[PDB]
């Protein structure tokens, strides 16, 4: 009776929805035994085997279903999503748009197209498509998300108070009803949710960890209970896709070789193969051992290696990020798991049991946030490379072409050695900043970057255009390697006013909300003649802020926009500001690193969330307590003393200048050895046969 | 930059 096999895929779909995939997975199968020519059943079953991360035994199944139906858009849509996940973007392309082409009404299809769509960088395809989606399908809890996103991107704030309502009520339905919610983890820091909504949607997605590994049908891993195998060493593994030119690298990619080997032996699990890049050659060179997990895409065999390695801890640097494979943690080859650096948040998953962070990032009374147990660093949890990648901006001399300190920039290895045959040079004290008169050699300089000119050979010097970096050497660009040349860098470069003052922000719009901007537009109007700059990140977000600040009272010519830049640029020409605005919503990170390595000092307020605290974070461990605000009032104060106050400006400008050299913001080698307190802390703690507990010391 | 999630259609028999 063809009911029996309908009632099994009937019951399946509801057993899937319930999150009881196991169930499904057996109800799918035994329909496909009652009636084998079963094209819904050959596609529901694809469907829950992709969740499990089988992907090539989905795709086996959507293929039979479309030889059975070749009209079934269905299976059509739900192929393409596989296709998607295995990196197949084209074969992706394929497929929506052939179940678009069998039925224009369907809105998954639509929705599933927009994705693509969104994570090509074409933001209006995407928001078009979700548009589309959501007319077909009103009630579309993925669609009207991901098309908030789209709309944050690009900083269209349309109904953004409505906006929020809906996104939070769509949250508390899904958690309320068990389901995965529709807003990803590393977003939910963007949206006026809970604690208790965020942490929840963090949990649900590290339970798809769950039903990826619970098909491997492995035991629980016997740990270490001592260092006697190691030679009284802690075997420390880092795990990251981002061994390679990517962010997380360009902070920490000196730590494991300085570790202590008389007291650690370090691990690096690479979850990418190799980029080429001097980032990747270097953590493999420096690791004690360097593993390309990247070669084993099994999540069983991998987390077999890394148990078969003894690791005591291991350090999930991704978190909920591309490229993560948290199956690994889920598994638990290691006693220890802790998440560090890579993800600004908390896991949500019983699976790690640290998050390593700071008292300012994360004081005691918000814990609740976080699953893990608190682990603090002395000072601030975050680090950066620059000290190693970029020490030609250690110091700068500037031409006078009447005093600034960021109109006209040189920096260099040799700028000393070039400055040592320019007699006329005068040493300003402010440490010591040299100041070049408007001589032949300035008006040299000054007509190679009016003429555009790549650079130009002084006394033997070479000399070169600060926005000219890619065409002499690609390497000095990314940070691979440390430019060799003496560089020129101006504020006529990117259209900033000589005689104004210039506030800063050079993170992804997205981070920026009408609030923020609202404040920023109190700034600007209490400080006359400055202005605003900003990155076209994405470039077609530019029209929707001009437009907004014009709401507010600033006229267009306030706010300046530059293209994003190549690393070593982007360090660079932050000196060119005098005050970088931070993002109360969700603070600059690495960029918060960058611009105070620059000398610019930096206002921020921090919030609730982690991600809105780790500026004020880098500030006080800076040594900058000045420049964090209390309030929206205290933020625009700091930020209007310091444009009007040129004194003052001085006097906290030469603060951060000194203090990214003194303090132990920058300072990889100190920060290494506190890591290294930490970790031994965590094990010595394990060792007296404790669960987890908060590590505040 | 993580992918964005898709939305998998269930098919109903009848
Ligand atoms: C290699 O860079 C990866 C790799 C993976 C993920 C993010 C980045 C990277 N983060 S980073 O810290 O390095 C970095 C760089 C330049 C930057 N230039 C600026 O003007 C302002 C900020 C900035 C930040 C990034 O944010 N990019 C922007 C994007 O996604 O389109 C990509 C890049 C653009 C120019 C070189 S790289």
């Amino acid at each position: 009776c063809p009911t029996h096999a309908d009632s099994l895929n009937n019951l399946a779909n509801i057993k899937r929805e319930q999150g009881n995939i196991e169930e499904a997975v057996r109800l799918y199968r035994k329909a496909l035994e009652v009636f084998p020519e079963f094209a819904a059943a050959h596609s529901n079953l694809a469907s829950v085997l992709q969740q499990q991360g089988k992907l090539q035994e989905a795709l086996m199944h959507y293929k039979e279903a479309i030889r059975i139906s070749p009209t079934f858009a269905d299976a059509y849509s739900n192929m393409g999503n596989t296709l998607k996940e295995m990196q197949d973007v084209q074969g992706a392309l394929q497929c929506y748009t052939r179940a678009i082409q069998i039925n224009p009404a369907f809105a998954d299809a639509h929705s599933n197209l927009a994705s693509i769509h969104k994570d090509s960088g074409n933001i209006p395809e995407a928001i078009a498509s979700y548009r589309t989606a959501l007319k077909l399908k009103p009630d579309f809890p993925d669609a009207y998300c991901n098309l908030a996103h789209c709309l944050q991107i690009v900083c269209d704030w349309t109904d953004y108070d409505e906006r929020m309502k809906k996104l939070v009520s769509i949250v508390a339905d899904q958690l309320e009803k068990n389901r995965l919610p529709s807003v990803h983890p590393h977003h939910s820091m963007l949206y006026p949710l809970s604690h208790g909504f965020r942490k929840a949607i963090a949990e649900r997605h590290g339970n798809l960890c769950l039903d990826k590994i619970n098909v491997l049908h492995k035991p629980p891993y016997e740990h270490p209970k001592d260092l006697k195998l190691s030679d009284g060493r802690l075997r420390v593994g880092y795990v990251s896709s981002d061994f390679g030119n990517h962010p997380t690298s360009h902070l920490m990619q000196s730590i494991p070789g300085m570790h202590n080997p008389d007291k650690f032996e370090v691990f690096c699990y690479a979850l990418s193969p190799d980029d080429g890049t001097n980032f990747r050659v270097k953590v493999m060179a420096e690791a004690n051992h360097f593993i390309d997990l990247s070669q084993i895409p099994c999540n069983g065999k991998a987390a077999d290696r890394i148990h078969q390695d003894g690791i005591h801890i291991l350090v999930n640097m991704n978190g909920y990020t591309k490229g993560a494979r948290n199956e690994l943690f889920a598994l638990r080859p290691a006693p220890i798991q802790a998440m560090w650096l890579g993800y600004p948040g908390t896991s949500g998953a019983l699976f790690m049991d640290y998050i390593i962070t700071d008292q300012e990032t994360s004081p005691a009374e918000v814990a609740e946030q976080y699953s893990e147990k608190l682990a603090y660093m002395p000072h601030t949890f975050f680090i950066g490379d620059h000290a190693n990648m970029f020490p030609h901006l250690k110091k700068k001399a500037v031409i006078d072409f009447k005093i600034y300190d960021n109109r006209i920039v040189l920096n260099g290895i040799d700028l000393k050695a070039f400055l040592d045959s320019l007699p006329d040079v005068k040493i300003v004290k402010m440490l010591n900043m040299p100041v070049i008169p408007m001589n032949t050699i300035a008006e040299a300089v000054i007509e190679m970057i009016n003429r555009g000119q790549i650079q130009i050979t002084i006394n033997g010097f070479s000399i070169s255009n600060g926005l000219a970096t890619t065409q002499i050497n690609n390497k000095a660009a990314t940070g691979e390697e440390v430019p060799r040349t003496i560089i020129v860098t101006t504020r006529s470069q990117y259209g900033l006013p000589e005689d104004a003052i210039v506030y800063c922000n050079f993170n992804q719009l997205y981070k920026i909300d009408p609030s923020t901007l609202q404040m920023w537009a109190n700034i600007l109007k209490r400080v006359p003649n400055s202005v605003l700059w900003l990155l076209r990140f994405p470039a077609v977000g530019e029209p929707n802020i001009q437009q907004y600040a014009q709401n507010m009272g600033l006229p267009q010519n306030r706010i300046i926009f530059s293209p994003v830049a190549p690393k070593e640029e982007h360090v660079r020409r932050g000196q060119l500001a005098d005050v970088c605005l931070d993002t109360p919503l969700c603070n600059g990170h690495t960029t918060g690193m960058d611009v105070l390595w620059a000398g610019t000092p930096m206002v921020t307020m921090p919030g609730e969330t982690l991600a809105s605290r780790v500026a004020a974070s880098q500030l006080t461990c800076l040594g900058c307590l000045e420049l964090i605000a209390k309030n929206r009032q205290e933020y625009e104060d700091i930020a209007v003393k310091l444009g009007t106050d040129l004194e003052y400006l001085k006097k906290v400008r030469g603060k951060v200048w000194k203090q990214r050299i003194s303090s132990p913001l920058f300072n990889t080698k100190q920060y290494t050895m506190e890591l290294e307190r930490l970790y031994l802390q965590m094990w010595e703690h394990y060792a007296a046969g404790n669960k987890p507990d908060h590590m505040i010391k | 930059t993580h992918e964005t999630g898709t939305t998998n259609t269930a098919t109903t028999a009848t």
